[PDB]
RNA sequence: AGGUCGUUAGUAUAGUGGUGAGUAUCCCCGCCUGUCACGCGGGAGACCGGGGUUCGAUUCCCCGACGGCCUGCCA
């Protein structure tokens, strides 16, 4: 791994990766996304269509709820996961539970985690989980932890504590069992951090999970009501003060436009990419604009009314994905309204598309140092 | 002015081999046309669907005309500008509206009065309007309104719908409004009885139409009197203009049917039996939701050359099946489609090398296997134009 | 260590000392010929284990296991 910062202002990191992935021969920049995917390709495109899509990013986002069930396939393949479901050419992580649907709260015991998939509920002691890891072989792999807390949002010290120890057992059991072992040696593993709501422990993790030789970190449990929005904020700053500086940081939960901007600004790399797509099942399309040089207002628009019927207009105008350049706004409607499959595909391509050109529009932004405008403009109007 | 050019005939059979002539280039018969209803086709874009290879596509009268409604669509520009495509198109009657909506709808000498199956309402449709708002919707061939009986009834209810029909054949003709611009179609009706199929191509045959057509034969009978009855049609209908059989889908129909002297055809079954997960394939079909194909790291088919067919194995397939993710319900599509495409061409490039009679021993081998475990009813159709098998 | 609560299909939840144990999802078969169709039918699959009470035990009492919570010990 090779950090690079050309540039920390007014705590806003930038920077690139250099050296990552087999040797070498890759390039990562910061901060930026991953791509969101459910079991293999991205949700309702095929490989043709999602190359039609600009700025894909180098890196995706496996789950491990959606791909535990097909396990046994994959050591009879014996050639890894990129070479299984056809993209051999991107890094991979694999997460342990999609941000869409929540984990319900009450099953974690001091020996083994639980996961939702399609089948039902399936726990996982530790040898489970370095079998699996060995098997898919991705890049980065998320260290089997504890995170039931984040439900309760109320709940004795006693829990928490219990936590903390349970995450430290479990991150320092998994160390030793890879560093036995052969295959798994190319891969790297990486920290979680928790605490709940309190000081104290939100600094004890952190500093008794730095003494340790993972690769990257991980935040986890900052999310909730926008009436809390301050004590969930000041944490955060006050957290990421006992991390080494040479490792990237993530973030999982985050990821409206306008929670984003202010995350970023106590120490932030990476981001989940699922909100577009939590606007496009309810049928809306995403509009806001990022320009700054040049939901109140518009942020999204909702395209089943009846204004939108005899309506002869691309979704935005100036946009190039394939959507904006071919149909109109009633072809939609009316797709929409007698309750067509083409309608998801049309409107993916567009909010994926209005997405990744936010994260790089900020990402130049940052480099220029120009956060404040910017930030000005998102939020007037959400 | 014809609008069909010979290129090559078989020496051996009355099969055909030429080209149609139309305002958007032209199209090498014979042609499958897949069919979009409702002003696209079921979960892909039209990019893919033209690079497929594809050439002319489908739509409908009675569907369009209700919602959205022609008035808007005519501010579209037609269907061509709504839907985006650059090639032919060819436009249902709604007739067929009549039979499957069976019971929901009434038909009387001045029309169909239809009530809506997706809220209650009932209108008028009559020669007229459907030739009106077939006028609005601005196709290639355009077809006459016909009262369509089921091929499984009888009684005088078919006499009273052949007169019907040939009344408003006439009226029709005399609300054609661009004759320049559409092909319009006869329909030849007449269900199973040979003296009134007989009077029908009699009686319509005299009448000025670019084209005729061949309906009423679809869905569940006996493939004895099918075969039979496409025969009596082909023979009686003169040479210069294209046939075109309405409603007939599978490997087997096209083949047989075109030794027989078809020019064209029309179905839904790839596109909606992809959409249930099943693929199409040289020895039939293959269901990837069964266990079988888990562990299967082959591609679909070996000789293919779909974009399906050369990336992803037959594993990765159902696997992804098995989720909410529908992007695995459009792989399917694209092979199925692909899959009928390729089949026409090798059929033409075999009889205009003068190779036809070879083609089809070796077709039915790789179906059926042995030769001699084809249908009995393809023996029989084959054995009477000439070509001989076994 | 002690006290207290709980255990029903592959995975969740109603229900009772006398019910073919209910429902929603997985699993297994069948149907598709110019669209009422990402659809429509049919099937299969369970009361932690042991002992006692009771005409009858998933229903009442006792033991074990496994797990949660509280206290004790310890930090
Ligand atoms: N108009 C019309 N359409 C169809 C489609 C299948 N058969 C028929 C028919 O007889 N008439
Ligand atoms: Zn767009
Ligand atoms: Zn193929």
């Amino acid at each position: 791994m090779k950090l690079s910062l050309t540039k920390v202002v007014n705590g806003c990191r930038l920077g690139k990766i250099k050296n990552l992935g087999k040797t070498g021969d890759h390039t990562m920049d910061i901060p930026g996304c991953l791509l969101y995917t459910k079991t293999g390709s991205a949700p309702h495109l095929t490989h043709h269509t999602l190359h039609n899509i600009h700025g894909v990013p180098a890196m995706a986002q496996l789950t491990l709820s959606s791909l535990a069930e097909h396990h046994e396939v994959l050591t009879e393949y014996k050639e890894g996961v990129g070479k299984f479901i056809g993209m051999p050419e991107s890094l991979l992580y694999c997460s342990l539970h999609d941000p869409v649907s929540p984990c319900p709260a009450g099953y974690v015991t001091n020996k083994s985690v639980s996961v939702w998939s399609v089948a039902g509920r399936v726990e996982m002691t530790v040898s489970k989980f370095m079998a699996i890891q060995k098997a898919l072989q991705p890049d980065w792999f998320q260290c089997l932890s504890d995170g039931e807390v984040s439900c309760k949002e109320a709940t004795s010290i006693k829990r928490v504590r219990k936590s903390v120890d349970r995450s430290l057992l479990f991150l320092d059991n998994c160390l030793r069992l890879q560093e036995e072992s052969e295959v798994l040696q190319k891969s790297v593993i990486i920290g979680v951090i928790e605490g709940g709501d309190v000081m104290e422990e939100r600094l004890r993790s952190a500093r008794e999970t730095a003494k340790r030789p993972v690769g990257g970190f991980l935040l986890d449990g900052f999310q909730g009501n926008p009436t809390t929005l301050e004590a969930r904020l000041r944490l955060l700053s006050s957290v990421t003060a006992e991390l080494p500086e040479d490792k990237p940081r993530l973030i999982s939960g985050v990821s409206r436009p306008d929670e984003v901007l202010e995350c970023i600004e106590r120490g932030v790399d990476l981001f989940e990419s699922f909100f577009p797509y939590q606007v496009t099942e309810r049928g809306c399309a995403l509009t806001f604009s990022f320009d700054y040089q040049p939901e109140i207002t518009s942020f999204e628009i909702n395209l089943k009314e009846k204004k939108y019927q005899e309506d002869f207009n691309p979704l935005v105008r100036g946009c190039s994905c394939y959507c904006c350049k071919n149909h109109t706004r009633a072809y939609i409607h009316h797709l929409l309204v007698t309750n067509e499959l083409l309608a998801g595909v049309l409107l993916m391509m567009h909010n994926f598309e209005h997405y990744f050109g936010f994260f790089h529009y900020i990402r130049e932004a940052l480099k220029s140092d120009k956060l404040a405008q910017l930030k000005e403009l998102i939020h007037r109007q959400a | 002015p014809r609008i069909m050019r010979l290129v090559a005939e078989c020496s051996r059979s009355r099969a055909r081999a030429g080209e149609l002539w139309l305002p958007h280039g032209t199209v090498a018969t014979p042609v499958f046309m897949p069919v979009g209803t409702q002003a696209t086709m079921k979960g892909i874009t039209t990019e893919q669907l033209d690079a497929l290879g594809c050439r002319i596509c489908l739509g409908n009268t009675y569907h369009l005309g209700l919602r959205p409604g022609p008035e808007l669509i005519q501010k579209a520009n037609g269907l061509h500008g709504f839907m985006n495509w650059p090639h032919n198109l060819l436009t249902d009657s709604g007739g067929f509206q009549m039979v499957s909506l069976v019971s929901l709808s009434e038909v009387t000498e001045e029309g169909v009065r239809f009530r809506s199956p997706y809220d209650g309402n009932e209108t008028l449709l009559s020669p007229e309007k459907s030739v009106q708002i077939q006028n609005a919707l601005g196709s290639d061939i355009i077809m006459q309104l016909d009262d369509v009986v089921s091929s499984t009834v009888t009684g005088p209810r078919v006499e009273e719908a052949m007169y019907r029909s040939i009344r408003w054949l006439d009226r029709c003709i005399a609300a054609h409004q661009r004759p320049d611009k559409q092909n319009l179609f006869a329909i030849i009706q007449g269900g199973l009885d040979a003296d009134l199929r007989a009077t029908c191509l009699e009686e319509m045959t005299k009448r000025d139409v670019p084209g005729f057509a061949i309906g009423g034969l679809s869905g569940g009978e006996s493939k004895s009197q099918f075969w039979r009855m496409v025969a009596l049609s082909t023979s009686r209908l003169p040479k210069d203009k294209p046939r075109y059989l309405m409603g007939v889908g599978y490997a087997t129909d096209l083949v047989v049917c075109v030794a027989l002297g078809c020019d064209m055809f029309d179905c839904v079954f790839p596109t909606r039996t992809a959409r249930f997960g099943s693929a199409l394939v040289p020895t039939g079909n293959l269901q990837l939701r069964k266990k079988v194909f888990e562990k299967d790291f082959g591609p679909i088919d070996p000789e293919c050359t779909c974009p399906t067919c050369q990336k992803h194995s037959r594993a990765f397939l159902h696997a992804l099946l098995h989720s909410d993710n529908t992007a695995a319900l459009h792989h399917l599509t694209v092979h199925n489609i692909a899959y009928q495409l390729q089949l026409m061409s090798a059929v033409r490039t075999s009889i205009v090398e003068k190779r036809f009679p070879d083609f089809v021993r070796d077709f039915m081998g790789a179906m059926y296997g042995d030769p001699t475990l084809c249908p009995t009813w393809a023996t029989d159709a084959l054995a009477s134009v000439g070509i001989t098998l076994g």
